[PDB]
DNA sequence: ATGATATTTT
DNA sequence: AAAATATCAT
């Protein structure tokens, strides 16, 4: 690609190099279970 | 299934007929037909041994039309074996088809700018080029001919002169055979093609054979965080048809909702009236028949288990 | 593309397709070779089933109604088989629904009241004691029954008005709202705006009625086609 | 509430408070602390040291006194020394304190600028509507009869168990519940408010439990349909925001102190359904008839009928007999309770 | 002056 | 988990 590029030709492929890889005790105790997590709203 | 996957086939096509033999237009067009062909599938369609297709497979990999992908198989009732996968990267094949044009094309235009040159010299014994300047400082004392350093004998002059007509009619016929390239390279550079991967290429895979061995899947390891060298890439609708029943049945349950409503926020029973005294806490269709038939007699007088999920 | 693609039937590899265009939609899978065909209707066909996205093995099942009939796909690219799928269950849905729907289931002028015999009983079926009275005076009195609906005039006149007279035109399709699943409601009256104010919608109507297939279908493809949304 | 109606960022606020000591590093921002933290004299930690020697250094142009129904405490006064500011302002709902110490916040912050009628508000429509009441729950027998020989400081146990009121309790939060209300269970003693809690069981919040757990208490009793009534004690008495809550109980009750019962009844106060055509909150207050509590909850409640609220009495709750189950309902349940309540001291 | 309850720190 | 200091009411 780097050569096509310095030619004037628009290249249709990239260097592959290029590419990127991707507390405390609680004391309500009973009712510890049943009741679920709404962090938020 | 854009036009430009038809015009980068197309392209692909041509060039390989144009630039390389018979066996390797079938091998390529067998991958092109087919998305991805494993090595097996592709000797049994064009009944080819494995040394013949080795020189093919070959070539087409060093000019990078065609890209490898070996992964590990594990067969149910077999040993495991690493299958060898065939599929076209658009991307590489179209940059290498554009760089070699390009190369063919400068080294006819050096070959002509060269041939403009003047002729130059060569010993006929061992056969040594001198160019210009080079004998011009080798010519004997008399001025007379140019004598070799290694044989001191007469040069004598290159050929090759003639030719200039030749390289620009040899120029002339690869611009006019090549022009189809050009003109695909043109509209390709046009729009955008997405890079091809084995994974992709799958989505546009026709079977060859109906029980081939090769699995045309792909299920990478899991949590493999090892990389390899060119192995990366860059509702329904319900209707309900409502009737005079159900329009009326629609209104009855809208009433049920509001009645259910005013009842929730009234005021309780001890809040309305003081509590004081009270105790502490602690026959038709015949006449019908008969109409009908008098009048039916006016009108007469006017006249295998598995995991699976719910979808 | 979605109605195409490539999956493995009973061990054979092959293309799997769906046509829409026949009435009722059908799936055909066809071997390499083409020496098998599989060919199952989806009107037959009740309840998809798929293999959960994080397993590897990617595979379809289709069981129908009745020992229930049990037909399974097995696709090769992941991609494929949720467009296949997705395809799938828009047209299961869509016949499942029609089978729940299925299993649910001047002229003013004195002369012409006068002369207008239909309407005359029209009127005395809906009333009773006005049929009464009619009886009386002309099955046993004999008195002609033209004469009878002389002096009822303004009567007859207000029934027929009843039903002659109907609303004004208005934008029909923008008071539909749909309300991933969604329920609208239609009338009948709704219905018939539709086809007053659009008679494109009628043209197409009118064709399919009990042709290309039930009329409770339609309107399911109509409100999901581009069309409506033009 | 800052961050949502203002225009201010992240980088020039800080909280100074226990969970963590993060200071803002900006040329000027805002501060938010407690008043513990401020307060305190003798022990603090090197960490917050370095915090609270960042508060006494640089000089303030404002300073906001939230709840200034505190200030003039014995030990709080020294927040407005310590901190040098040209303007303070002191924001509160119950101007109430029961020693003469009230009147000296007219020297240690400013005099009252404002006030604004309960009454006049709730018809405008901006705080909810209460129908106070103040249920009437006759001590049996059996149960009353200990009563008059223990002590004073033993007597309280006996009256706040008593099974008349819990069946009362019971009685309403089911009562309630059917209207789709949330209640709130106020409770000072923190015995009484386990014991109704366990029985019941429904969440309680008081001083044992932690900061996450609260929290996570508070914020799923807003938004969660199976949890629609919570226990509290006198943590969540002041100060606290909860729009949900519409009901309101309380089985027991701190001594006769009016600032207690206007901070809880203003709990419910800021109901967001507060708009909607013929609402009304409800607050109740539960006694025992003879004793004690009935000399307090009288006492207990001035306040709010200064303001304009009224308490009706309920001597007889309708519909109780028919209910199925009532706790304590067998004499033998009666007796193992006084027993158990008995044992407590 | 004492007893509850709450909070902060180690 | 145990200490220590405040606060609120008798
Ligand atoms: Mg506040
Ligand atoms: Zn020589």
């Amino acid at each position: 690609p780097r050569k096509l590029q310095d030619l004037g030709l628009k290249p249709a492929s990239v260097d592959p190099a290029t590419i990127k890889r991707q507390k405390g005790k609680i004391t309500n105790t009973h009712m510890t279970g049943i009741l679920k997590d709404y962090s938020h709203r | 299934d854009r036009p430009i996957d038809d015009i980068v086939k197309n392209l692909l096509k041509f060039v390989v007929r144009g630039f390389y033999g018979g066996s390797f237009v079938l091998v390529l067009d067998a991958i092109l037909f087919h998305s991805v062909l494993a090595e097996d599938d592709l000797k049994q369609l064009l009944s080819i041994n494995k040394t013949e297709l080795g020189p093919l497979i070959a070539r087409l990999r060093s000019d990078r039309l065609i890209s490898i992908h070996k992964q590990r198989e594990y067969p149910p009732n077999s040993k495991s074996v690493e299958r060898v996968y065939y599929y076209v990267k658009y991307p590489h094949a179209i940059d290498a088809i554009k760089w070699k044009v390009h190369q063919v094309v400068q080294r006819l235009k050096d070959d002509l700018d060269k041939n403009s040159e003047p002729n130059g010299y060569m010993c006929p014994i061992c056969l040594t080029k001198y160019t210009q300047l080079e004998a011009v400082q080798l010519l004997n004392f008399d001025r007379t001919e140019f004598l070799c350093s290694l044989c001191d004998e007469p040069l004598v002059e290159d050929d090759s002169g003639k030719k200039n007509k030749e390289k620009q009619d040899k120029l002339n016929r690869l611009m006019d055979q090549i022009q189809p390239i050009i003109d695909s390279l043109k509209k390709i550079d046009d729009s955008r093609i997405e890079e091809n991967t084995f994974e992709i290429a799958l989505a546009r895979l026709i079977p060859p054979q109906n029980q081939s061995h090769a699995a045309y899947t792909y299920n990478p390891k899991k949590g493999s965080t090892m990389f390899r060298p060119g192995d990366s890439a860059p509702a329904t609708l319900h209707i309900n048809i409502t009737t005079a029943s159900d329009e009326v049945a629609q209104r009855e349950l809208q009433e049920r909702q509001a009645e259910e409503k005013r009842k929730q926020n009234a005021v309780p029973e001890w809040h309305k009236q003081s509590t004081i005294g009270k105790t502490a806490l602690g026959e038709e269709r015949e006449n019908e028949k008969t109409l009908n038939d008098y009048y039916a007699a006016l009108a007469k007088k006017q006249a295998l288990e598995d995991e699976f999920e719910d979808v | 593309m979605s109605h195409s693609g490539a999956a493995i039937f009973e061990k054979v590899s092959g293309i799997i397709a769906i046509n829409e265009d026949v009435s009722p939609a059908e799936l055909t899978w066809r071997s390499t070779d083409g020496d098998k065909v599989h060919t199952v209707v989806l009107s037959t066909i009740d309840k998809l089933q798929a293999t959960p996205a994080s397993s590897e093995k990617m595979m379809l099942r289709l069981i129908g109604k009745v020992k229930p009939q049990r037909h399974m796909f097995s696709f090769n690219n992941r991609t494929v088989m949720d467009n296949i799928k997705m395809t799938l269950q828009q047209i299961i849905s869509r016949y499942k629904d029609a089978d729940i729907y299925e299993e649910k289931r001047d002229s003013l002028s004195k002369e012409k009241l006068l002369t207008n015999l239909k309407l005359q009983q029209s009127l005395l079926k809906g009333n009773k004691v006005l049929m009464k009275v009619f009886q009386e005076t002309v099955i046993n009195a004999g008195l002609p029954p033209s004469e009878f609906w002389s002096t009822r005039i303004p009567l007859l006149r207000a029934f027929a008005l009843s039903t002659s007279q109907k609303v004004g035109p208005y934008n029909v399709l923008s008071t539909i709202k749909p309300v991933n699943k969604v329920n609208v409601n239609l009338s009948r009256e709704k219905i018939l705006n539709i086809f007053e104010n659009y008679p494109i919608v009628k043209k197409a109507y009118t064709d399919n009625v009990p042709k290309n297939f039930k009329e409770p279908e339609f309107w399911a493809r109509f409100f999901s086609s581009k069309l409506f949304r033009k | 509430q800052f961050l949502q109606w203002c225009t201010l960022q992240p980088e020039n606020c800080a909280v100074f408070t226990s969970d963590n000591k993060e200071m803002f590093q900006t040329e000027s921002g805002l501060v938010v602390s407690t008043y513990s933290m401020v307060a305190n004299t003798r022990n603090r930690s090197h960490d917050s040291q370095k915090v609270m020697d960042f508060l006494t250094g640089r000089e303030w142009g404002f300073i906001i006194l939230d709840e200034v129904h505190v200030v003039p405490a014995a030990m709080f006064r020294r927040v407005v020394s310590t901190i040098a500011a040209h303007a303070k302002l002191g924001l509160t709902a119950t101007l109430v304190r029961e020693d003469d110490k009230i009147g000296d916040l007219n020297f240690l912050i400013g005099p009252k600028l404002y006030e604004a009628n309960w009454m006049e508000l709730s018809q405008k429509g901006h705080i909810a509507n209460v129908q106070c009441a103040e249920v009437w729950c006759p001590m049996t027998a059996e149960f009353y009869q200990e009563y008059l020989r223990e002590t004073a400081r033993k007597r309280m146990l006996l009256y706040i168990m008593n099974p008349t009121k819990f069946q009362a309790c019971q009685f309403l939060i089911q009562y309630h519940e059917r209207r789709g209300d949330k209640i709130i269970v106020f409770s000072d003693n923190v015995y009484a408010l386990q014991e109704y809690a366990l029985k019941m069981g429904k969440p309680f919040i008081y001083g044992s439990t932690p900061q996450q757990e609260r929290m996570n208490i508070l914020q799923n009793f807003q938004y969660n349909d199976q949890i629609n009534t919570i226990f509290l004690s006198k943590v969540g008495d002041t100060s606290i925001d909860l729009p949900e809550a519409t009901c309101l109980i309380q089985i027991s009750s701190h001594y006769g102190s009016r600032r207690q019962e206007a901070q809880r009844l203003g709990r419910i106060l800021r109901a967001k359904r507060r708009n909607d055509e013929g609402f009304n909150a409800f607050f109740y207050s539960l006694v025992s008839k003879d004793t004690q509590e009935m000399y307090y909850s009288t006492k207990r409640q001035a306040f709010l009928v200064d303001q304009g609220y009224a308490f009706k009495v309920i001597t007889h709750l309708h519909g109780m007999e028919n209910i199925p189950n009532l706790a304590y309902a067998s004499p033998r349940e009666r007796r193992e309770l006084l027993q158990e309540v008995l044992l407590k001291n």
